[PDB]
């Protein structure tokens, strides 16, 4: 998910 | 300095007062539209 933002 | 160190505390303030970690909780989902909208309006607040 954060991954995903990043 | 002054107006600098002023202005950049009041950037924070909205760090201090830890408001993103709410809408960070109901954007748990998915939405590449309000995340593009969120970070809009963090550079919005910049250009403020």
């Amino acid at each position: 998910f954060w991954k995903k933002i990043i | 300095l002054f107006a600098l160190r002023y202005n950049i505390l009041t950037l924070m303030r909205m760090l201090s007062l830890k408001s993103l970690k709410k809408q960070m909780k109901k954007v748990k989902k998915m939405t590449v539209k309000d995340m593009v909208t969120a970070f809009f309006s963090s550079y919005w607040s910049i250009f403020m």
